[PDB]
């Protein structure tokens, strides 16, 4: 959960399929989202085939 | 500088393909939204990982293409990119 960030970074799932859409508190995410990371204006998230 | 272009140029910067842009369109005929979605083919270390970012939608492409290339640099920097 709840994570400050200073001057780090964030790897990239490399080789996968990335998805990033504004985020709504109330957005649905599909079957096959994981969630990989979000503020409160965006939010990214993967599928898993 | 506009989103739409500072993701074009990082992508030329670090020899990426130009992102593609498309448009989901919803609604009947005499109001359409649309919704941006702008693909980047993010290539580290010679592999390739597919970047897919949409915005919100608006009633005005340009401006849906915006948010979108907008929420993929919002992804870029947070993983370390310019």
């Amino acid at each position: 959960k709840k994570l400050i960030m200073g001057t780090g970074h964030l790897s990239i799932p490399t080789g996968q399929h990335v998805v990033c859409r504004p985020w709504n508190p109330e957005i649905t995410l599909p079957q096959d989202a994981e969630m990989l990371f979000r503020d409160d204006k965006f939010i990214a998230y993967r599928l898993v085939k | 500088s506009s989103a739409k272009s500072q993701l074009y140029n990082l992508c030329s910067v670090r020899h990426w393909k130009a992102p593609l842009y498309e448009y989901i369109a919803e609604g009947p005929c005499h109001m359409k939204i649309f919704t941006g979605k702008v693909t980047v083919e993010m290539k580290e270390d010679s592999r390739i990982t597919v970047l897919e970012c949409f915005g919100n939608p608006q009633y005005k492409k340009k401006i849906a293409a915006e948010q979108a290339a907008e929420a993929a640099l919002w992804y870029l920097k947070n993983v370390g990119l310019e």
